C-alpha cells in the first residue's frame, strides 16, 4: 500500500508525440540577431490595414481576432496545389526561442484556448499574450506617399514557456544557445525506450537469502523460526524453475507478471534474408506536374498542309500540362525501415565505451547514467543490413552483451503498461511470499506469530529495460500499512475440529523442499585470468543429485545480504532473478574432481577421457556434432539428464518436453 | 454487433455490485462467509483500492467466486491455470486487465483545459477536419501532457478493467464449489424448501 | 563475385543451467540417483576439486556454481497452537 | 507505444539531381599562376551536375500507418453523433444505413499515435460498443469471401 | 481484403519553406490611415517566407508495399508464358538455372492489389506450381542459413 | 466546397476517400435460420402413428 | 552448373549403453531365442509403382 515514484529514468513508448510528422531537421519559425530568414503562413485573410486580419465582414462590423489564438496549424486552404494567397497569417517564435526541430516540441497552452501564449505581463491583471500584429510587406511597394504597401504575410511572434521532452540532438553546428542561424543541420534523436516496473512474477520484492532480518514465522507459545537461508543457497530462482512445470510462464496475467522476460527470436537471432524491394515505390510531386506554360490552340481552316493558323473556339491560355511524363520520385520502401529497426535494437542496448562524447551539447558524469547513454549515436554501418546477410547467424560481436533489456518482452513490457504511464501512482496489489517451508500448509488452529522485513533499495526492486539506475539517478518508494489475505476453506465445523488428527501427531508432517534444492558458492573471475577452479577442504556430503554452473555478472549485482548497498549502480537484467543466465556458452572445456585423487570420468566413456569439452571450434569435423559447436562430451550429455536420450538413439522431444526453461526452447545453432 | 448470439460478449466488465437478498432477509452467504455479508462487488468503487488485487479495482469479495467455479483457484492456493482449463470463452484467456496515466485535472498549474481542435500537436501534414491533404504549418504541441523522460507534470492512475467473451461463473455452494449435479446448497438441509418470495 | 572464405561456426545457448547426473549410468532416475547413495558415494567423506576453463574473459563475472544439495522441513504440531522445527540441507553438512 | 523511425526516410527525386548549372574546363598550361584559358578536351557545354548536398524529402513513414490503423479502423466504429461529415455533399437518413455512414469521418489528429501514450490501455470508447461491428473477426473473415464476392 | 490506407501519406520536402520571395515590413504613421512608407528597426529581405499550402508528394503507402509483397512472393515461380526475355541483352540459356527464368521479365500488373480483390481464392495456376519451391520458405530457410552463406 | 454540377475550378481541390467495409457473413455456427428455441416455429418431430 | 561435391572421410559413431553385467549378461540371451525377436513396421506399409 502507497505511492512509487519512478523519476526522469523511464520512457515506454520510443518515438515521438509532438510534431513526429514535419521535418526530422527543420527548426520551427523563430529569428535570429547579430536579420531573419524563417517564416511561415497558414490563415488566410480578405484585406488587412491598420489591425492583424480582417477575417469576415460580419453583418455590418468588421471583425479582426484576438492574440490568443490566431494561426491554427490545423487550417490551412481548401486547394492542394501551386495557389496564391493576397493575405496570409502565421507564427514566428520570438526571440527567446531559439532555433529548434519541430519533431519533439512540448508546449503549455496557458489560457483557454490551446493556442500557446506568454505568461507574464504588466501590473493590474497580467493576461495579454504578447504576440505581435507586425505586418509583412512585399518588394512591390517602398516609394509613394498614399502608395498601398499592403501586405502578404503578418507574422505573429510568441513568447512561451517551453521544454523538449521526446528527443535530444546528435549533431549540433554551433554552441549559441540565445538565437542563431546556425541551428539548421540541428536534427532529432529520440531519447532510448526503457520501462520500470515489478521485476517478472513479483521477484526483488522481498528478501530471499539474507537473514540479517529474517522471514520468522514464530508463535505466542513457540520460539522457534521459519527461515534459516545463506549466501550458498536458492530462494530467488525457486519460483520459475519448479512452476515450470505447471503451464508454460508466458500466459497473460497482471497480479504476477506471469508472462516472463523473454527476448525476441527475430532480434537477438539476426534474420538477415534482404529486403523483398524488387518493384520501385512512388512518391509523385502534389497531383503530377509543376509547370507554367503558355499553350494556345490550333486548327486548320486555311493552310491545308502542316502548318495552321488557331483554333476555331480557344481554350483560354493557361494551361498547366506535361508535354511528357507525370513525374515521379522514386523510394524503395522496404530497404528504408530494415535500416531503421535493424540499427536500432543491436545498438541501443550496447555498451558505452566505443559510442560518442560531448559534441556541442550538455552531458552527464557517469557511463551508466541514463542521459549520458542517451545522447551516444554509433555509425549504421556494423548495425546495419549488409553484416552478414543470408545467415541465420547471431555474431560473436552480439553475443556478450545483455540480450534481456529489450523493445519488446514478455515480461518486462507488461507490467509498466498496465501499472501507470508516469511517475506519481496510487495503486496496489497483493504482494507474494515464496518460501519452500511456508507455501502448500495448511495451519492448525491456536496462538501464533508472524514477522516480515521488505528490501528498501529501489535499484535492486524494480527493473530497467536499457540498463539504468533509479536510486542513483532520482527515485525514491514510499510504503504504507501492510496486510495479509488469507485464504482457507470454509470446513464443516464437526469435520474442521476433528480432520486435524493427520497433523495434530508428530508422525505425519507436511514437508518441503525445492526442485533444485542446491547450494552454491560464489567465486570473481576479472580480465587476463580465463582459469579458475575451485579447492574445498576434507567434507562428509553424502547425498548428491549432479551439477549444474552457468555465469553471473559483478557490474549488474554484487554479493547480497541486504537492503542497502552502494555498489549496485546497475539496474538491468539479473542472471539470478528472472532466470537471465544469457552467458553460458562461455565454457570451452569442464573437467571435475574429488578429494585429493584424480578427475571424475575416470570411468572410460567417451572419446575425450576427462575434460568435457563445451566448446570446440573448427578442431576436427568429427569432436563437434551435427553442424553444432558442442564437442560430442558435452552434446549427449544435455539429453542424458532430466532426458532419456542417448543410448536409444536420438529422439526429438514432444511438445511438452521442452518446458520454456529447458535446452531446445532457449539454444539454436548457427552458422556464417 | 451481437453480445448475446454470437458469444462474444463484451459488457461483463461495467457492473458495480450484485446485492442478492432472499426475501429481504439476511444475504445469499448468512455465514459472514466472505468480505461483505450483504453485498456482492464487481466493479469495485474507488473507496480502498488496497483490498483489490491483480493491478486493478477488482474486487476481492468476488475475486474468489469466478476464480472458483471452472476451475478451483482461492482454497488450495493462487494457482496458474492450463490451457485446457482455461477455455477459448472461460475466465482467464480472454479477459486481459488493463490501466492508463497521463494528465491530472486539478494538481497542475496551466492545465485550465486543452480543447478538442484547439490543439497543435502534428497539425499541417494533418488535416483541420477532414482527410484533406497539407492544410497548415508545424507549430509545437500542447496536448499529452508528459510525466515520461525529462518532465514533470503530476498525475493520478486511473483502474478500470475489462472482461470479454468471459461468462460470470459462478457455484451455487457455500463451499463455493461447482461439483456434481447435486450441489453442496442447492440441494442440502432446507434449500430443496417450498415456494417462498425472491427480491434481489 | 567469387571469392574464398572459411566458414566460423558457434552455438547459442542461453537461459539454461548445464544440468549432469550422479550416476554410473549418468541418466536422472528420480531424485536420488545411483552413485548418489551408493557403495563408494554414502556416509564417507570427500572433497570436489575442478580444473574449469572459460572463453576468453572481458568483464568481472562471478562463475555462478550449483552443487545439487537436498534441503528439506517437517512441520510439526504437538500442541495447538506449538510448532517444533527441524530443518536439513544434507550435502552441505546440515540437517537435523 | 509511439513510433520508431530514428533513420528519417526519403523519397529520392528522380535520378538524383535536376537543378543543374552549366560548367566549362579549364588548363594549367597556358597560365602558371592564377591564369586560365581554353582546355585541350572540354567538359561539354552541357555538364549537368549540382554541387554540393543532395535535395532530400521527409517521410516519417511509422506515424501515418499508425496513424491510419487507429483510423481506418478504430476511429470508424465509435459514437455515432459527435462523428463527423463534410456540409456539402449530399446524403441519406439514417445512422445504420451504408450512405450515411461511409461518408461520415472524425477527425484523423483525434484517434492517433498519442492519445494516452505509454500504457496498454483501453478506453471506455470501443469497449461498450461490441468488437464484432469491428475489422479484426476472423470468424466472419471466413465465409465473407468463400460463398462470393459479389 | 484490399488496401487499407483511408488517410493519405506524403513524401514531405526539405523543410516545408522553399520559394525565392522577397519581403519587407510594414506601419503607418507618415501616413496615417490608408498609406504606409517602411516599419520600425525593420530587417534585410533575406526572406524565404512560404506563403499559403506546403507541398505534399502523395503516396499509398500500404498499396505500395502490396505491391511488393504480392510480386516478389509468386511471380518469378509463376508459370513461363506471359514471360518473355528482354531484348539487348544476353542470357545464358536453360530454364530452371540462375540465368534464364530468374532473369525473364513479368508484370505486376496483374499479380496485385486488384485480381480477385475482396475474395479469398488462390489463383488456379499458383496451385499447378509447386508453394514449397518459391523465395521463402520454412524448410530450406533452416538449413541454408545453417551451413554458411556462400 | 462547390454546389456547382460535374465541374468547376475548387473541385480541383476536391479530395477522394475509401468507404466503410461491411462483411456480409455468417456467425461462428451461421445459426440464424432453424427455429430451435422460437416457442412459435417449434418443430413437433414425432412418429407414423404416435 | 556451378557445383561440385567431395566429402573427405567417413566415421563411424554410435550411442552404446555403459551396460550392468548383472541383468545384461541374461538379458543378451533373452534376445537370443527363436521365441523372443522383435519385428518393426511403418505407419504406411505402402506399396509404389511408378
Amino acid at each position: 500500500r502507497g505511492v512509487l515514484d519512478r523519476g526522469p529514468t523511464f520512457k515506454p513508448y520510443s518515438g515521438t508525440a509532438y510534431n513526429a510528422l514535419a521535418p526530422k531537421g527543420a527548426p520551427n519559425p523563430c529569428e535570429w540577431d547579430e536579420t531573419h530568414v524563417f517564416g511561415q503562413a497558414p490563415y488566410s485573410g480578405i484585406n488587412i490595414t491598420k489591425e492583424g486580419i480582417q477575417i469576415g465582414v460580419e453583418g455590418q462590423t468588421p471583425k479582426y481576432a484576438d492574440k490568443t489564438f490566431q494561426p491554427e496549424p490545423q487550417i490551412g486552404e481548401s486547394q492542394w496545389y501551386e495557389t496564391e494567397i493576397n493575405h496570409a497569417a502565421g507564427r514566428v517564435l520570438k526571440k527567446t526561442t531559439p532555433m529548434k526541430p519541430c519533431y519533439g516540441s512540448y508546449a503549455k497552452p496557458t489560457n483557454e484556448n490551446g493556442g500557446q501564449g506568454i505568461l507574464v505581463k504588466q501590473q493590474n491583471g497580467k493576461l495579454e499574450s504578447q504576440v505581435e500584429m507586425q505586418f509583412f510587406s512585399t518588394t512591390e511597394a517602398t516609394a509613394g506617399n498614399g502608395d498601398n504597401l499592403t501586405p502578404k504575410v503578418v507574422l505573429y511572434s510568441e513568447d512561451v514557456d517551453i521544454e523538449t521532452p521526446d528527443t535530444h540532438i546528435s549533431y549540433m553546428p554551433t554552441i549559441k544557445e540565445g538565437n542563431s542561424r546556425e541551428l539548421m543541420g540541428q536534427q532529432s534523436m529520440p531519447n532510448r525506450p526503457n520501462y520500470i516496473a515489478f521485476r517478472d512474477n513479483f521477484i526483488g520484492l522481498m528478501y530471499y537469502n539474507s537473514t540479517g532480518n529474517m522471514g520468522v514465522l514464530a508463535g505466542q507459545a513457540s520460539q522457534l523460526n521459519a527461515v534459516v537461508d545463506l549466501q550458498d543457497r536458492n530462494t530467488e530462482l525457486s519460483y520459475q524453475l519448479l512452476l515450470d512445470s505447471i503451464g508454460d510462464r508466458t500466459r497473460y496475467f497482471s497480479m504476477w507478471n506471469q508472462a516472463v522476460d523473454s527476448y525476441d527470436p527475430d532480434v537477438r537471432i539476426i534474420e538477415n534474408h534482404g529486403t523483398e524491394d524488387e518493384l520501385p515505390n512512388y512518391c509523385f510531386p502534389l497531383g503530377g506536374v509543376i509547370n507554367t506554360e503558355t499553350l494556345t490552340k490550333v486548327k486548320p481552316k486555311t493552310g491545308q498542309e502542316n502548318g495552321w493558323e488557331k483554333d476555331a473556339t480557344e481554350f483560354s491560355d493557361k494551361n498547366e500540362i506535361r508535354v511528357g511524363n507525370n513525374f515521379a520520385m522514386e523510394i524503395n520502401l522496404n530497404a528504408n525501415l530494415w535500416r531503421n529497426f535493424l540499427y536500432s535494437n543491436i545498438a541501443l542496448y550496447l555498451p558505452d565505451k566505443l559510442k560518442y562524447s560531448p559534441s556541442n551539447v550538455k552531458i552527464s558524469d557517469n557511463p551508466n547514467t541514463y542521459d549520458y547513454m542517451n545522447k551516444r549515436v554509433v555509425a549504421p554501418g556494423l548495425v546495419d543490413c549488409y553484416i552478414n546477410l543470408g545467415a541465420r547467424w547471431s555474431l560473436d560481436y552480439m553475443d556478450n552483451v545483455n540480450p534481456f533489456n529489450h523493445h519488446r518482452n514478455a515480461g518486462l513490457r507488461y507490467r509498466s503498461m498496465l501499472l501507470g504511464n508516469g511517475r506519481y501512482v496510487p495503486f496496489h496489489i497483493q504482494v507474494p511470499q515464496k518460501f519452500f517451508a511456508i507455501k502448500n500448509l495448511l495451519l492448525l488452529p491456536g496462538s501464533y506469530t508472524y514477522e516480515w522485513n521488505f528490501r528498501k533499495d529501489v535499484n535492486m526492486v524494480l527493473q530497467s529495460s536499457l540498463g539504468n539506475d533509479l536510486r542513483v539517478d532520482g527515485a525514491s518508494i514510499k510504503f504504507d500499512s501492510i496486510c495479509l489475505y488469507a485464504t482457507f476453506f470454509p470446513m464443516a465445523h464437526n469435520t474442521a475440529s476433528t480432520l486435524e488428527a493427520m497433523l495434530r501427531n508428530d508422525t505425519n508432517d507436511q514437508s518441503f523442499n525445492d526442485y533444485l534444492s542446491a547450494a552454491n558458492m560464489l567465486y570473481p573471475i576479472p580480465a587476463n585470468a580465463t582459469n579458475v577452479p575451485i579447492s574445498i577442504p576434507s567434507r562428509n556430503w553424502a547425498a548428491f543429485r549432479g551439477w549444474a554452473f552457468t555465469r553471473l555478472k559483478t557490474k549488474e549485482t554484487p554479493s547480497l545480504g541486504s537492503g542497502y548497498d552502494p555498489y549496485y549502480t546497475y539496474s538491468g537484467s539479473i542472471p539470478y532473478l528472472d532466470g537471465t543466465f544469457y552467458l553460458n556458452h562461455t565454457f570451452k572445456k569442464v573437467a571435475i574432481t574429488f578429494d585429493s585423487s584424480v578427475s571424475w570420468p575416470g570411468n572410460d566413456r567417451l572419446l575425450t577421457p576427462n575434460e568435457f569439452e563445451i566448446k570446440r571450434s573448427v578442431d576436427g569435423e568429427g569432436y563437434n556434432v551435427a553442424q553444432c559447436n558442442m564437442t560430442k562430451d558435452w552434446f549427449l550429455v544435455q539429453m542424458l539428464a532430466n532426458y532419456n536420450i542417448g543410448y536409444q538413439g536420438f529422439y526429438i522431444p514432444e511438445s511438452y518436453k521442452d518446458r520454456m526453461y529447458s535446452f531446445f526452447r532457449n539454444f539454436q545453432p548457427m552458422s556464417r | 454487433s451481437i453480445p448475446y448470439l454470437d458469444g462474444t460478449f463484451y459488457l461483463n466488465h461495467t457492473f458495480k455490485k450484485v446485492a442478492i437478498t432472499f426475501d429481504s432477509s439476511v444475504s445469499w452467504p448468512g455465514n459472514d462467509r466472505l468480505l461483505t455479508p450483504n453485498e456482492f462487488e464487481i466493479k469495485r468503487s474507488v473507496d480502498g483500492e488496497g483490498y483489490n488485487v491483480a493491478q486493478c479495482n477488482m474486487t476481492k469479495d468476488w475475486f474468489l467466486v469466478q476464480m472458483l467455479a471452472n476451475y478451483n483457484i482461492g482454497y488450495q492456493g493462487f494457482y496458474i491455470p492450463e490451457s485446457y482449463k482455461d477455455r477459448m470463452y472461460s475466465f482467464f484467456r480472454n479477459f486481459q486487465p488493463m490501466s492508463r496515466q497521463v494528465v491530472d485535472d486539478t494538481k497542475y498549474k496551466d492545465y485550465q483545459q486543452v480543447g478538442i481542435l484547439h490543439q497543435h500537436n502534428n497539425s499541417g501534414f494533418v488535416g483541420y477536419l477532414a482527410p484533406t491533404m497539407r492544410e497548415g504549418q508545424a507549430y509545437p504541441a500542447n496536448f499529452p501532457y508528459p510525466l515520461i523522460g525529462k518532465t514533470a507534470v503530476d498525475s493520478i492512475t486511473q483502474k478500470k478493467f475489462l472482461c470479454d467473451r468471459t461468462l460470470w461463473r459462478i457455484p451455487f455452494s457455500s463451499n463455493f464449489m461447482s461439483m456434481g449435479a447435486l450441489t453442496d446448497l442447492g440441494q442440502n438441509l432446507l434449500y430443496a424448501n417450498s415456494a417462498h418470495a425472491l427480491d434481489m | 563475385t567469387a571469392v574464398d572464405s572459411i566458414t566460423q561456426k558457434k552455438f547459442l545457448c542461453d537461459r539454461t543451467l548445464w544440468r549432469i547426473p550422479f550416476s554410473s549410468n549418468f541418466m536422472s532416475m528420480g531424485a536420488l540417483t545411483d552413485l548418489g547413495q551408493n557403495l563408494l558415494y554414502a556416509n564417507s567423506a570427500h572433497a570436489l576439486d575442478m580444473t574449469f576453463e572459460v572463453d576468453p574473459m572481458d568483464e568481472p563475472t562471478l562463475l555462478y556454481v550449483l552443487f545439487e544439495v537436498f534441503d528439506v522441513v517437517r512441520v510439526h504440531r504437538p500442541h495447538r497452537g506449538v510448532i517444533e522445527t527441524v530443518y536439513l540441507r544434507t550435502p552441505f553438512s546440515a540437517g537435523n
